RNA sequence: UGUUGCUGUUAAAGGGUUCGUAGUUGAAUUGAGGGCCUCUAAGGCGCAAUGGUUUAGUCCCAUCCACUUCGGAUUGGUGACCC
């Protein structure tokens, strides 16, 4: 990840975050681009401390493509579970 | 007349701090005013005092409005009581949940079908 | 009317690839169209796609990733050779690093890297970031 | 919950409480963000939410609410009178802060002032009411879970849940619900058991 | 100086040594609002300051005029961080002052790259970019070692700072508004993180907040 | 002066409308082969077989509670699933 020379050394100040709806990258100057946290849960109905994670970026939530991304995410974990 | 923000902030402050009024004499309510809060002004007091009485009657009544949410809570502490015993969700069910067709259709193509008490008008 | 069926396949892509589509329909076809989005679909650029049958004119869907930030096509067809190419890439690729054009050449359509290599000029046909 | 062990998925007596305080009633305007949970209407015109994605999506909301380091990073907004018990009582067990009342412009983006907030997460109650508020969550990194109807816009509202929000019964219930389930997950008030607080405390009592 | 006493989450992980860099700041995206987060992470005798533009500005009433003095001022260091404000006041040195303060919340980082072989040290952005404020616009060019910088002053002072060497630049628009002149070169050099490369994919294993890691802190904090 | 590379709602500029010759431009299609031999070759959501003791979980049996809202057991069946 990110640019390196012929050394091998890596020249990137930072490596920024992804949004996992989109594939976009994630800019110091935009504020409403945000990161979700759903605790992962055993046998009998209780908390091992957080695992799965996602990443909404600023394009989507002022357009209302928000409801729909959180869907199409969960689903492929198996967090949410279609009848 | 009109009554300044000195006068109406401050009496708000005393409302909410002490229920050691609840009174709507002008009266009692001063006398507690005067040992409570320092102004040096007596013409203060009057006015503080006399607006206190005119919150402590709406307060009978539906929400005062800007005054916290403290009210809900003396509110809810009175009588009775509360107001059973077995309720709400208990009598509700038991004694026939009626439904339109709808709602009967979706619920019996369920994974727990359509459930006990349950319903047609 | 419809003139260039090339270009009203790559501007399709193009934008559904900014409005968070992750389908896009492209409705004429050809025997170019396909070919373009073979190369593409080496890379990364393009996901996978499927080419419907009606026995009239064919459709296409495509899929998409995130990693494809614009194509399109240089219209005239203009004409490159073995030194030609560093115009290109000068002009339309935003660096000599990530960027392709995309050529017909003797052999068969293919990327600007894979010509020079192989020591074919030709015509110009598109590009893709 | 990841190599099932079937706990948080619906059973008879959830189904028999959303029916009768009429959680699957809805409004008969209907917008292009809400179409997927409509199921159906009536004569009257009156859409039917679905319960089954009702409760995935509280469910979801729940395991939000209970990740959290500190409950103090969560608040709880709302408005109108019917619910504005209903944020309190939530508050009092989850052990969350709320803010009641009109939302004043300035609690989130403010350096400097009395009322100044950083919450972690937050909650509506409806995004049409409660606007100003997600607005000012849009510049300070905030998540928002949300309440909706079968009309809502959804902007600036990650999370969205159907509900009815016409009436007592039905707010009251929806907070009543995600109280038991947050404490089921962390703490463990047991699920052997119903549930001991009864229902009556978060309904608005009219003066 | 006049002491600090903080009012956010972010300046109290600030002020004792838990975020010790800006990157940490930058990622997550949270946003700065206490210019003393930017005087502790980024060491003394490495922040360049300056002023660009300093300038009269009038309203017109009854009588006469009234007056107010503006300026705008730049700051950053060499590894990439700049920022930019501007600000106003009725008086000269309050707008100075307010400048420079407004500058210090406006902090993005700048990503280099190559132009050709990977040698060295990045002396030149990895792309071409844009930005517009008002008309104006400006576009930025990469270009090889030793070809430096071949632009009019005001956008020069931008690039000098940000660490930027080698590079080339063109214009259009009225140029000769400078206000506009400065802030469409620095929304030029934002865009270098805001576009997605091979260098880049490969869908990186995300990290909890400073807020979240240290909350131990923030909560005894409170009390 | 704009081929690369401009502008035309209001700053200078779409000609009152239509037909129409020279001129410029113009949809799809004959089609891109397999076989065999290996290499840690990246995958099969295809299949036989041994291993699971709550040492995974879930169906179908058993039994007692139970009007919403109970759980111990027969490696139940290598239905299913890891490995």
């Amino acid at each position: 990840i990110g640019t390196y020379n012929e050394e091998g050394v890596n020249v990137d100040l930072y490596i920024p975050r992804k949004c996992h709806a989109t594939n976009n990258l994630i800019t110091s100057y935009d504020h409403s681009a945000v990161q979700i946290a759903i605790a992962n849960v055993d046998a009998n109905g209780v908390l091992n401390g957080t695992t799965t994670t996602f990443c909404i970026a600023g394009y989507l939530r002022r357009q209302a493509e928000s409801d729909h991304a959180i869907n199409h995410l969960a689903i492929s974990k198996g967090i949410i579970r279609i009848k | 007349k009109i009554r300044t923000k000195t006068v109406k902030r401050a009496s708000k402050q005393l409302v909410e701090k002490y229920f050691s009024k609840l009174n709507k004499d002008f009266y009692q309510n001063k006398r507690v005013v005067m040992d409570v809060t320092i102004a040096r002004s007596k013409k203060l007091k009057n006015k503080i005092a006399g607006y206190t009485t005119h919150i402590m009657k709406r307060l009978a009544r539906g929400p005062v409005r800007g005054i916290s949410l403290k009210l809900q809570e003396e509110e809810r502490e009175r009588r009775m009581d509360y107001v059973p015993e077995v309720s709400h969700v208990d009598q509700a069910i038991q004694d026939g949940v009626h439904v339109d067709k709808q709602t009967f259709s979706m619920l019996k193509r369920m994974e727990t079908g359509v459930p006990r008490h349950v319903a047609l008008t | 009317t419809m003139m260039s069926v090339l270009a009203n396949a790559l501007r399709c892509i193009a934008s559904a690839e900014r409005r968070g589509k992750r389908q896009v329909l492209i409705r004429p076809s050809s025997k170019v169209v396909v070919k373009f989005l073979q190369v593409m679909q080496k890379h990364g650029y393009i996901g996978e796609f499927e080419i419907i049958d009606d026995h009239r004119a064919g459709k296409i869907v495509v899929n998409l990733n995130g990693r494809l930030n614009k194509c399109g096509a240089i219209c005239p067809r203009f004409d490159c050779t073995t030194p030609d190419f560093e115009k290109w890439v000068k002009n339309i690729l935003p660096s000599r690093q990530f960027g392709f054009v995309v050529l017909t050449t003797s052999l068969g359509i293919m990327d600007h890297e894979e010509a020079r290599a192989r020591n074919t000029g030709g015509k110009v046909l598109g590009f893709f970031y | 919950v990841e190599s099932g062990a079937k706990v948080l998925r619906m059973k008879e007596g959830d189904v028999q409480k959303l029916v009768a305080m009429h959680c699957h009633l809805g409004t008969k305007n209907r917008s292009n963000a809400m179409k997927k949970y409509i199921h159906s209407r009536t004569k009257e015109g009156t859409n039917i939410i679905d319960l089954h994605m009702t409760w995935e999506k509280l469910i979801l909301a729940a395991r939000v609410i209970a990740a959290v380091e500190n409950p103090q990073d969560v608040t709880v907004c709302s408005t109108r009178l019917f619910g504005q018990r209903a944020i309190f009582k939530f508050s009092q067990l989850v052990g969350t802060s709320f803010l009641a009342g009109r939302f004043i412009p300035g609690t989130f983006t403010n350096q400097i002032q009395k009322k100044f907030m950083q919450p972690r997460v937050l909650l509506v109650t409806d995004p049409r009411t409660d606007h100003q508020a997600l607005r000012e969550a849009s510049l300070v990194n905030i998540p928002v879970i949300a309440f909706c109807d079968t009309d809502a816009p959804l902007e600036f509202v990650d999370i969205a849940i159907p509900c009815n929000n016409r009436g007592r019964y039905s707010i009251s219930m929806m907070y009543w619900l995600l109280a038991r389930e947050v404490l089921r997950l962390r703490g463990t008030i047991p699920r052997s058991v119903p549930w001991d607080v009864k229902v009556d405390l978060f309904f608005y009592r009219d003066p | 100086k006049e002491e600090w006493v903080p009012c956010t989450k972010l300046g109290r992980l600030v002020k004792e040594q838990k975020i010790t860099s800006l990157e940490e700041i930058f990622l997550f995206s949270m946003p700065i609002k206490e210019h003393q987060i930017v005087d502790q992470l980024i060491k003394e005798s490495d922040m360049r300051d300056e002023l660009m533009l300093i300038v009269p500005v009038q309203k017109a009433t009854s009588a006469g005029q009234r007056t107010r003095f503006k300026a705008f001022n730049i700051v950053g260091d060499g590894n990439g961080h700049i920022g930019v404000g501007a600000r106003v006041g009725k008086e000269v040195s309050l707008a100075i002052r307010a400048s420079m303060i407004a500058a210090k919340l406006n902090v993005v980082p700048i990503r280099r790259g190559y132009w050709g072989n990977k040698i060295g040290e990045p002396h030149t952005i990895p792309m071409k970019v844009t930005g517009k404020c008002g008309s104006v616009s400006v576009r930025l060019i990469p270009a090889p070692r030793g070809a430096g910088i071949v632009a009019a002053p005001v956008p020069k002072k931008i690039l000098e700072f940000a660490g930027v060497e080698d590079v080339y630049t063109s214009s259009c628009g009225n140029t000769r508004t400078r206000g506009n002149f400065i802030m469409a070169t620095f929304y030029a050099l934002r865009k270098t993180y805001g576009f997605l490369t091979p260098d880049l994919w490969a869908e990186t294993e995300v990290s909890r907040d400073p807020t979240d890691e240290h909350s131990d802190f923030l909560t005894m904090g409170s009390k």
